[PDB]
């Protein structure tokens, strides 16, 4: 959800496997459908 | 890493796309049109034989007959070496 | 000179024949020293067969017509009591190496 | 000469492989790129030429 | 006119559009091109087995339709 | 020193592969390698083992192991190509053991271990195969004396 | 008449397509549903789908409502025939309940196989009797009044199958020495069908075994001039060998 | 990515108790949930 | 006859396996790797003044994911080599520094990036 | 009939979708249900995940919430088949307990391998019997009435395999000395499929020694005309070569 999907254009809950509706947010799990290389550039944070 | 893109694979994919467009242009215009929609080659969505029977206006019998004729024509060994190695 | 061989019971040159005191590669080395003459343009297959204890020599080979061994005293292998050696030597006519 | 070096066949094939496939398709020894790669991996004499 | 004669010689025997008898007779001997028949002299096709005068007349009318002639004719 | 076999040596190179039951399923050693010509698999046995004494080259097949499943996201172009040619119904990936580049030799010995037999194996794996390839390297350019 | 079992449903496709029930014909009706029934009958019990049946029977151009037409044809067949014979399977239709020997096609294949086995075993009389009883199952022209390209294809297939059955019966009758009817039937076949030259080769064998020589050479000249005029290719080496064996008076053939 | 038509996207505004307002897209065919997290502070 | 043989010392690369943590090609004879282009190599190419050869050895032929595939395509198709991008290892450097609470931002002449 | 043991559960994919439980039928059900059971049958007993089966039934656009649909299809299979013949692992579905001869496809590969082994050994009678048993396996069109482009893929694959199997059958029939049923089958198949070059080469080979030359080259000319009209190219060089050696009439291959 935070860093990005591990496959290409897939989401965590197993739905939205198709490439056509890219750039949308899944309702079940919130994972943006996009490339797997975005996990090389997306960071989060820890609140202390 | 298995997720790393292989340049040979991408070159093979784009050449497969170009050669598929070329062999589609090789066939007749109407046959190219009907095959472009059966597997939805033109767009991201394939279409059924009843779905294309309204815009073009033919029976299920005739549309599946010309479809199977296109598959048989592409199944001929002449138009195979351009695609057999492409798997 | 001999350019190809075949031994019954042997699938590659790195194994050993059951019943000879040295391995197959040493037999390859001994075959290379065997000098022959052949007037046939086509490859000619000789035959080598020896059974029982003894010492197989180049004279024990069986050459066809138009092929003869010229150094029959050359040692090839040594057979014990359980030695099986059937060998089809091919000779070809050529020059150089 | 002063400006020459001698590469082996395998080295020059693996270094210049994409150029070899491009020229093979240009010289139509193979029908397409995949067949050119197949010949290069197989290593026929036309590839060396 | 070099391109025209090259195209005429390069056409196969299927474009002749004539009877099966003469086509089978010429393909039996191994002839598969119009220029191959052109290079043949009169005695080359007058010695063909089961090749009557009707086949020769039909072939002559055919080539006359395409406008060319035989060798030394 | 080349024609008299003076300076030459036997070089036996060992490299193995094993079959394991992963999450998708267990890979098997077999004969029916997908999407390959029959001539490539001409020197295999029934259980997927290269014959003892089979001459091998770079890129050749030694033992035929098929990956039980890979992720299937077929493009419409590949879908219609599969419809044209017809593809085998089990979806398998060609991850069988092949000879590395620039290596030649004779298969001089094969060793097969099975989980179903009494032989011990590491956890997870089911079949383990070892293939020895031997070449008689002669002296040539670049050898160090 | 000895196999006329009570309650057995029999069908015939070697001639006009008809339905027989206990020796009584059934109202087949339209020739088009007859074509559909023959399409299901010619498979020797093998099933089919509706789509392939329509594509094979109705050519490239079916009308806009072919599915309702084939459905009502099959429904009419369901009234006229037994309900259990015609069954629905995955949207397709098939003929079931066919007993052994009821269909003329399956009986013809079985008798041909039995004749081949008897010929391999040396029983020539049993083989010729079996394939003469099988040849009596043909009711003239195959598929009378049956339209469609499929009808033409199986018409040609059954015609050449009958012709080759007659050819093998003819050659083993020549081997049996009964040339009197064989010569007349060979002449009738050559007059009817000038295309299958194995029949003329059997005619050469019959003429050589009969005794006359000059007429055989006249027939050879006629065959040669026809294969020169309409074909023009050289004669087969087997035909030339047979001709030179006839000319050399080989006592082995006589 | 050539010739592919993206799905239509609608803008739905989410507001938290701390007053943070952010815009993120939803698919037209996808159901709109009234519950979501905050991009700034993670509040409801 | 030494064991530093020539039949195994030969090794060449066109496009093979790549490292995971950074997108440079990996190394090793059995793994179809690429020869390391060390620091003194870069010093020598600076000394020649050959900016383009050094720049492409550092960007085109390694660690540019949008560059290597495009260059392979351009070579096979026969067209000219495309312009290089940014090596992925520098982006790894930026992401590493940005996580040590160092506000590392790249700004161009007009503005930020 | 000799392999009908007690407790045997026979499955069939070469013909339509059916189940034989010691001689009595089982209702395989919906066309999508038939496709699901066939897709489990083609995989010789994998645990295949739910998404893969969903793709196999439908392809690119399966309805969104139809995972429970495939669940209730699995329930249908479990209540119409044995409780233990179908077992689920990690959400995947798997049919086990399939003995030898239970699947006609496994028997088909077994018969093909046995025929290949007999051809390698040079035997003719046993290989002919094996392929005679193999040609009795298919019943009509394969995978009758099942949706899914996956099903189309194994349909065309099994059809092509059947084409090469009949090519081998006709080839050994020609080489062993069978011509009449050979030319009958070749004519029937070229009537069914007009654009196969290999079967027309087989036509030329069969008619070349059975005593038929004019219609063979007529069919060849028709093939050339259709191939020029639909493809506009030249046929394979092996064909022209086969027609060439035919023309000089070599008796070597007699
Ligand atoms: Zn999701």
């Amino acid at each position: 959800k935070i860093f990005g999907p591990t496959r290409d254009w897939e989401c965590y809950c197993g739905k939205y496997k198709r490439v056509r509706f890219k750039g949308i947010i899944c309702e079940r799990c919130g994972v943006e459908v996009t490339r797997a290389k975005v996990r090389r550039e997306r960071m989060g944070h820890i609140e202390l | 890493d298995s997720e790393a893109v292989v340049p040979a694979d991408a070159v093979s994919f784009t050449l497969l796309q170009e050669q598929l467009h070329s062999v589609l242009d090789t066939l007749s215009e109407r046959e190219a049109g009907v095959v472009s929609m059966r597997f939805g080659l033109t767009d991201g969505q394939p279409k059924t034989l009843d779905e294309i029977g309204k815009v073009y206006g033919v029976t299920r019998e005739r549309i599946r007959q010309i479809e199977s004729k296109t598959m048989s024509k592409l199944r001929h060994p002449s138009r195979s070496q351009v695609l057999r190695d492409y798997l | 000179a001999v350019t190809s061989i075949r031994i019954d019971g042997v699938l590659h040159e790195f194994t050993t024949v059951p019943g000879v005191k040295e391995d197959v590669t040493d037999l390859i080395l001994n075959i290379k020293q065997l000098v022959v003459s052949s007037e046939h343009d086509e490859p000619v297959v000789m035959y080598l067969r020896k059974q029982g204890p003894g010492l197989v020599t180049a004279a024990d080979i069986a050459p066809p017509a138009g092929v003869e061994v010229h150094n029959p005293d050359l040692v090839l292998a040594t057979l014990n009591g359980k030695g099986k050696l059937e060998m089809e030597l091919t000779v070809e006519r050529g020059r150089g190496y | 000469k002063l400006h020459q070096c001698g590469l082996p066949k395998a080295m020059a094939l693996e270094l210049f492989k994409p150029f070899v496939m491009k020229r093979l398709v240009d010289l139509n020894h193979a029908q397409n790129i995949k067949s050119a790669k197949r010949m290069v991996e197989r290593g026929r004499t036309v590839v060396y030429d | 006119t070099d391109a025209a004669l090259a195209a005429d010689l390069a056409l196969p025997i299927e474009e002749l559009e004539l009877t099966v008898r003469s086509y089978n007779c010429l393909k039996r001997e191994g002839i598969h091109s119009v220029g191959e028949l052109v290079a043949r002299s009169e005695a080359d096709l007058l010695d063909i087995r089961n090749f009557g005068a009707k086949s020769i007349d039909e072939v002559k009318a055919k080539l006359a339709g395409m406008g060319l002639a035989l060798k030394d004719s | 020193l080349v024609q008299d076999d003076v300076l030459s040596s036997i070089h036996i190179e060992e490299h193995e592969v094993d079959a394991r039951d992963t999450k998708l399923g267990p890979e098997e050693i077999t004969r029916d390698i997908p999407n390959v010509s029959e001539e490539v698999l001409a020197d295999l046995d029934e259980r997927g083992i290269i014959r003892i004494g089979a001459e091998v080259v770079a890129g050749d097949i030694l033992v035929g192991k098929v990956t039980p499943k890979g992720e299937t996201e077929l493009t419409p172009e590949e879908r219609l190509l599969r419809a044209i040619f017809g593809e085998k119904a089990r979806e398998v990936r060609d991850t069988s053991l092949k000879v590395p580049h620039g290596e030649i030799g004779k298969v001089i010995g094969v060793r097969v271990f099975d989980r179903e037999e009494g032989d011990e194996l590491p956890p997870g794996v089911n079949q383990l195969v070892r293939v020895y390839v031997a070449q008689k390297r002669k002296i040539t350019d670049g050898d160090k004396l | 008449a000895e196999e006329e079992e009570s309650g057995a449903l029999r069908f015939g496709v070697l001639g006009p397509v008809r339905a027989w029930r206990d020796g009584e014909t059934l109202a087949t009706g339209s020739p088009q549903q007859r074509a559909l029934l023959a399409a299901l009958l010619l498979r020797e019990g093998r099933t089919a789908t509706a789509g392939e049946l329509i594509d094979a029977l109705w050519g490239e151009e079916p009308p806009s409502q072919a599915l309702a037409a084939v459905r009502t044809y099959a429904s009419r067949l369901r009234k006229v025939l037994d309900p259990g014979v015609l069954v629905s399977e995955s949207g397709g239709y098939a003929v079931r309940g066919l007993a052994e020997g009821a269909l003329d096609l399956a009986r013809a294949q079985d008798l041909a196989s039995a004749a081949e086995k008897a010929r391999s075993a040396g029983d020539l009389c049993h083989a010729r009797d079996l394939l003469r009883r099988a040849l009596d199952l043909w009711d003239g022209e195959v598929l009378a009044g049956v339209p469609g390209p499929y009808a033409q294809t199986q018409r040609v297939r059954l015609g050449e199958w009958r012709l080759q059955l007659l050819e093998t019966r003819l050659d083993m009758d020549l081997d049996q020495g009964c040339h009197a009817e064989a010569v007349s039937e060979l002449t009738a076949l050559t007059a009817a069908h000038p295309l299958r030259e194995r029949l003329r080769e059997l005619l050469m064998l019959a003429l050589y075994r009969s005794g006359r020589q000059a007429e055989a050479l006249a027939v050879y000249a006629d065959t040669r001039r026809l294969l020169a005029d309409e074909l023009g290719v050289d004669p087969r080496p087997g035909l030339q060998e047979l001709q030179q064996r006839i000319l050399q008076a080989d006592p082995a053939l006589a | 990515d050539r010739g592919i038509d993206l799905a239509p996207r609608q803008a739905v505004e989410y507001a938290c108790e701390k007053g943070h307002r952010f815009e993120m897209p939803f698919s037209v065919e996808a159901e709109i949930p009234p519950e979501w997290e905050c991009k700034v502070c993670g509040a409801q | 006859k030494l064991h530093h043989l020539v039949d195994d010392k030969l090794h060449a690369r066109s496009t093979g396996p790549y490292s995971m943590i950074t997108q440079q090609p990996l190394g090793g004879k059995a793994q179809f790797g690429g020869q390391r282009f060390g620091e003194m190599e870069v010093w020598a190419l600076e000394a020649y003044g050959a900016a383009y050869a050094l720049q492409e050895l550092l960007t085109i032929k390694s660690d540019d994911v949008t560059g290597r595939v495009k260059v392979y395509e351009a070579i096979v198709k026969g067209e000219n080599i495309p312009e290089p991008g940014i090596p992925e290892s520098f982006k790894v450097l930026i992401k590493e520094m940005q996580s040590l609470c160092l506000n590392v931002e790249v700004l161009s002449s007009d503005g930020m990036s």
